[PDB]
């Protein structure tokens, strides 16, 4: 196309130069205009852009006829080559390319069922305004292109959230999002699907793909049904002690409901206990102020000091509540016979060990 | 008596010979200071932010100096101590040189750093002023290229916390790019036109001001082309041909971004505006052609006594051509809004708190009538939760479902 | 699985796979990398994975020599006469 354009430009300039410098034959060549060839090239370029300065123009009758024909034919030719120009320009891929790492800044890869509601809830808790300053970016990987609402939500967090079109099962896409240097991979599930077992198997296969690419990355996945998470134990790279976790939605939700059957309000207490809630100052005598006084509490884990060794759990719990103003709920008990087990409020017969 | 070749060749050698030296080297306690220079000019450091703001301001000052000096002969002798404006210019230039050196000692790669726009504008700015102060004879050269730094302007607006959304930042970026390329093209045209053709002993010079060249570029790129001003020199005409072609290509390349920033207008967004002394009724539910047509045929009857009641339809599904025509036929009495009854923001949009009534229409042709009835009952629950005192007239498909309405205390 | 009179890692299995890229999910002792071709992976080289896509190559092999299919059929199907 470039060669065609240049050649037709040069030959049109040649015709104009010949007809202008020769002059009209029926008037004894007294209409000649001393135009150089390059002035005619310049004239053709100025004409075909529809700028038309008029500093140079064709004066002869036959030259003006040639210019009229050139304008009409060039218009038709430009109109005919529009589809080829569009085809070579093509369509820009909005969410192609690869994530670029920034030194001194971690990133988390998020995959699975990426839609408006799940991403909105996860970003609402993860990028909370009361959250302490954490320099962690979020990279979403999903083959389905986002809609207008997801595009707006990603734009609202354009300084912390990036999206890429691709599949977890494709190792090229895993290399694109730099899964080998990511701090963790979080897999979200489709809670509204016809077959929960198919969804669980697909997520387990995503875990298998990620661990085959990079066995040491930490994976937090969502599981729909409880009997499916046993499949995760068939993956030798799956390490629960190193931070790999499965959150079973059915088990946790129905357990919350059952414990609230035993003691109502417990689901609310637990949900507020691991969620980030902004504190609001209330001075009016309402129930909201008493509620919000306790909403601000959170769960923490800490290694007990060496001064507490050999003391019973109730003694240390009372000391923590009275002196340190901390409510200690459970301990982690270790033994040679079994693995480590979490003990919820053990009796006074138990004694605190070292570490 | 025109040694512009020295000023040009200085930039040429400082851009090419050192690049060739770097290539030759590649074909064959510094870490600490390199890391210190890298962290000094990093964007995360406050020192880097204030330094880039300072260099942006000094580039603006250099551009203003060029604007002032463009009204002078291009190549002319001058004294160092007889004027302090040239001293200000060379102070700006040596500050730019120091910043360039700081970037150079902190660059991870030398070839890619040597082939970027700030490096080339420094190469075409600072060696010319060094030669000018050496020979005590200045030449108006490529000093307009400092305008190419205007592209960084949006970044400054992001450091000052003035720009927050991505769309505004991208709009400012495109505007800065357009203005900078306009100014630098005008600078090239002004230089080539006022200097004249070299092979003809500079007898082709045209006394055009810089602003006349700005005007020329604007008239050209709109394809208006008055011809009151134009380039007369050979090299100026070649530059104009190249500018027309490149500007056409550049305008064609930026069409998708302009379309993206323009976006799509929401036809049925916005909120209903109340009129004093005029009631309105909110209509929701299964809003299609037949139900709306029958309701409007009876409600807006020609024999009906004069009632000053407007009708506001609220529906998430956008109307088709027939509904659009029907709404247009009653454009003075009927308005439509896209939204959901279950969303309290949309209820606030149609002013349900001041509406006289809410009328809920049902889908008479549905697979499960009980699901339709439950959906309508939930719409009633939503409306009464927003505003308990509003009057509701609803359509129920099955008789056993309306008992659910008695479970709503409102 | 674990067994007592000891583990299922020595049980001989053959798995039919539709995609060639999933062959490396079948084995864990492999030192393979993401860019390894199908025939160089351990599950293929050991015969514990059957990729159906190999039949797609057989068509091309049949174009350049028609006796290859007859030999394969008489060696594979168990001797099915016309
Ligand atoms: C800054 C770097 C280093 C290298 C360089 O630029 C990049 O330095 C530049 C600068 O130093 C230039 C020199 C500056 C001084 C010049 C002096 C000039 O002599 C003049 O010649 C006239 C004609 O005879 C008159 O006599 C006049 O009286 C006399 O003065 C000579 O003809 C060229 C000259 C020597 C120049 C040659 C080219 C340079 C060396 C340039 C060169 C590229
Ligand atoms: C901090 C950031 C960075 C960017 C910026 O701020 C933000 O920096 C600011 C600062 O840096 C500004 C510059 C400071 C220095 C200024 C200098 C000024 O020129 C001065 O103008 C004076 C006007 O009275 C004198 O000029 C003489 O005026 C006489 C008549 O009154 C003439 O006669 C004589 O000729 C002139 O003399 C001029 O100067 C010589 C005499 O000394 C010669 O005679 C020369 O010929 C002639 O022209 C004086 O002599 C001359 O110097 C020029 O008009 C604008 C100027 C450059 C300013 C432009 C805008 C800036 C860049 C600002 C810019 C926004
Ligand atoms: C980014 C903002 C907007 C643009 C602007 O500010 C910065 O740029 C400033 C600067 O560029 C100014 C010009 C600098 C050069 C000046 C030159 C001066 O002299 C006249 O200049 C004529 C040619 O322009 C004649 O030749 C002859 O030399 C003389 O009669 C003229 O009188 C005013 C002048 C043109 C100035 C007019 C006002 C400006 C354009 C200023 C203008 C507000
Ligand atoms: C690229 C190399 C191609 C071409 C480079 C240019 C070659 C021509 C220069 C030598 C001729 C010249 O100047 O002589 C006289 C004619 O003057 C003109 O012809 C001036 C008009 C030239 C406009 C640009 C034409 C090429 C456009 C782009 C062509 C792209 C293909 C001087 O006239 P005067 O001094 O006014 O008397
Ligand atoms: C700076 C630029 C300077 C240009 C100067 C002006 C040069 C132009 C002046 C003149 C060239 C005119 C002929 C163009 C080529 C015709 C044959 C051809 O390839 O057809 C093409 C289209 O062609 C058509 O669609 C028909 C064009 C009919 C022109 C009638 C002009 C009447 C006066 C084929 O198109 P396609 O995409 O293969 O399908
Ligand atoms: C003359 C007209 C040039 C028109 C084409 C310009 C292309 C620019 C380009 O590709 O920039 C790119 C590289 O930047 C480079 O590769 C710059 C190369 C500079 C060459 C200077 C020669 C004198 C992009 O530049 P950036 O710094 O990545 O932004
Ligand atoms: C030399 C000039 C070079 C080109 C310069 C171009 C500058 C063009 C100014 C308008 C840019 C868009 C601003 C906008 O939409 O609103 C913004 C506010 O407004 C500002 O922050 C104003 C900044 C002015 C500088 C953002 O508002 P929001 O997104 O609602 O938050
Ligand atoms: C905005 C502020 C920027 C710029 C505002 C304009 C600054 C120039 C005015 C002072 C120079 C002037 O008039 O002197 C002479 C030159 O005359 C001209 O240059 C006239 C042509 C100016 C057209 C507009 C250019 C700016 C376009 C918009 C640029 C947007 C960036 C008078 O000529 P005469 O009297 O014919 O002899
Ligand atoms: C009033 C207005 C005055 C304007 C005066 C004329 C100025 C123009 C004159 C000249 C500028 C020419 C270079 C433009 C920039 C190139 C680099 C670049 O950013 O590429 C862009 C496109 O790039 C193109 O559109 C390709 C440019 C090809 C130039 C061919 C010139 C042939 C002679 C990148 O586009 P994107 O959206 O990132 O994809
Ligand atoms: C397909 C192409 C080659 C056919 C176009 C017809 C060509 C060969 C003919 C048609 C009319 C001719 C022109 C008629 C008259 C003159 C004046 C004289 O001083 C010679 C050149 C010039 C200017 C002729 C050049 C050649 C010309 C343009
Ligand atoms: C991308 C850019 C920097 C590289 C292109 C080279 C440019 C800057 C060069 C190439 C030819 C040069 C021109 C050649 C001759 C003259 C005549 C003389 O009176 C000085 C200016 C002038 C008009 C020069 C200005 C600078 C120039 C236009
Ligand atoms: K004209
Ligand atoms: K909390
Ligand atoms: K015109
Ligand atoms: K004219």
């Amino acid at each position: 196309l470039l060669s065609i354009f240049i050649s037709t430009w040069l030959t049109a300039a040649g015709f104009i130069h010949l007809v202008e410098n020769s002059g009209d034959p029926w008037e004894n060549f007294q209409n000649n205009q001393a135009l150089t060839y390059w002035e005619c090239v310049y004239l053709l370029m100025v004409t075909m852009s529809t700028v038309g300065y008029g500093d140079v123009y064709a004066k002869t009758t036959l030259g003006r006829l040639f210019m009229v024909f050139f304008i009409l034919g060039g218009l038709a030719m430009a109109a005919s080559y529009v589809p080829e120009i569009i085809e070579l320009i093509g369509n820009r891929k909005k969410y192609g390319g690869s994530y670029s790492a920034v030194s001194g800044r971690k990133h988390i890869v998020v995959c699975g069922h990426i839609t408006l509601e799940s991403v909105s809830n996860f970003l609402k808790d993860f990028l909370h305004k009361d959250r302490d300053d954490v320099n962690v970016e979020i990279v979403f990987l999903h083959n389905i292109s986002p809609n207008l609402e997801l595009e707006a939500l990603f734009k609202r967090h354009f300084t912390q959230v990036e999206f890429y079109q691709g599949s977890v099962l494709n190792p090229h896409d895993l290399a694109r999002v730099k899964i080998e240097s990511a701090d963790a991979c979080l897999i979200l599930a489709n809670k509204y699907c016809a077959d929960p077992d198919a969804e669980d198997a697909s997520n387990i296969m995503r875990v298998i793909s990620i661990k085959n690419y990079h066995p040491k990355i930490r994976i937090i996945t969502q599981m729909l049904q409880y009997h499916n998470k046993a499949h995760l134990l068939n993956i030798p790279s799956w390490n629960w002690k190193e931070g790999d976790d499965a959150i079973c939605l059915a088990e946790l939700k129905l357990g919350f409901i059952a414990q609230s059957c035993l003691a109502q309000g417990l689901s609310t207490m637990l949900a507020n206990l691991f969620s980030m809630r902004s504190f609001i100052k209330i001075e009016e005598d309402t129930w909201q102020k008493y509620y919000l006084e306790g909403v601000s509490n959170e769960m923490y884990t800490e290694y007990l000091s060496s001064a507490f060794v050999g003391l019973s759990f109730p003694t240390v719990c009372e000391l923590c509540f009275v002196k340190l103003k901390l409510l200690m709920i459970a301990i982690e008990y270790k033994s040679a016979n079994r693995e480590s087990r979490i003990l919820i409020n053990p009796g006074n017969h138990l004694k605190i060990q070292e570490g | 008596q025109r040694m512009w070749w020295a000023f040009l060749a200085s930039s040429m050698v400082t851009f090419f010979g050192g690049l060739f030296i770097i290539l030759l080297w590649r074909t064959l306690w510094m870490t600490s200071v390199k890391d210190w220079a890298g962290v000094m000019i990093s964007a995360q450091t406050l020192t880097g932010r204030v330094l880039v703001v300072l260099v942006f301001a000094l580039s603006i000052g250099a551009l203003v100096i060029y604007f002032i000096d463009s009204s002078n002969p291009i190549e002319s002798c001058q004294n160092f101590y007889k004027d302090f404006t040239l001293q200000i210019d060379m102070a700006f230039n040596v500050f730019f040189l120091l910043y360039f050196g700081l970037r150079f000692i902190a660059a991870n790669d030398k070839l890619w750093f040597w082939l970027e726009v700030n490096s080339v504008v420094d190469f075409f700015t600072v060696p010319p002023v060094f030669v000018s102060v050496y020979l005590n004879r200045s030449w108006l050269g490529l000093r307009f290229l400092r305008a190419l730094r205007l592209i960084q302007f949006s970044e400054i607006l992001q450091f000052l916390n003035i720009l927050k959304t991505s769309n505004s930042i991208k709009l400012v970026n495109l505007l800065s790019i357009f203005i900078s390329t306009w100014l630098t093209a005008a600078g090239f045209i002004h230089l080539v036109e006022n200097s004249g053709d070299p092979w003809e002993n500079f007898q082709n010079n045209q006394a055009l001001t810089y602003w006349e060249c700005v005007y020329l570029l604007m008239v050209t790129m709109s394809t208006v082309g008055y011809g009151d001003v134009y380039a007369k020199t050979t090299l100026g005409r070649l530059f104009m041909v190249f500018f027309i072609l490149g500007g056409l290509a550049m305008a064609a390349s930026y069409v998708p971004e302009i379309i993206e920033l323009i976006g799509n207008r929401k036809k049925y967004g916005g909120s209903y505006s109340a009129v004093s002394g005029r009631k309105h009724i909110v209509v929701c539910g299964h809003i299609t052609l037949e139900s709306v047509s029958n309701f409007l045929k009876d409600f807006l009857h020609k024999d009906r006594d004069d009632v000053n009641v407007e009708i506001v339809f609220l529906h998430n599904i956008s109307p088709n051509l027939e509904l659009e025509a029907l709404f247009k036929r009653h454009f003075t009495q009927v308005e439509f809004y896209q939204g959901s009854v279950l969303n309290p923001h949309d209820l606030a949009r149609v002013k349900i708190e001041s509406a006289d009534a809410c009328l809920i229409l049902a889908n008479k042709y549905c697979a499960d009538p009980d699901a339709e009835d439950a959906s309508n009952i939930m719409r009633v629950i939503s409306i009464k939760n927003y505003h308990p005192k509003i009057r509701i007239i609803t359509q129920m498909l099955q008789y056993h479902n309306k008992a659910h309405l008695l479970n709503i205390p409102s | 699985m674990q067994f007592d009179d000891t583990t299922g890692v020595n049980i001989p299995i053959i798995t039919e796979l539709v995609n060639d890229t999933n062959v490396q999910f079948l084995d864990q002792d492999d030192d393979d990398d993401p860019d390894t071709e199908l025939y160089l992976t351990q599950p293929f080289a050991c015969g514990t994975a059957f990729a159906v896509s190999v039949l797609d190559s057989l068509m091309s092999a049949t174009y350049f020599n028609d006796n290859i299919l007859t030999l394969i059929r008489t060696l594979v199907t168990g001797g099915a006469t016309p």
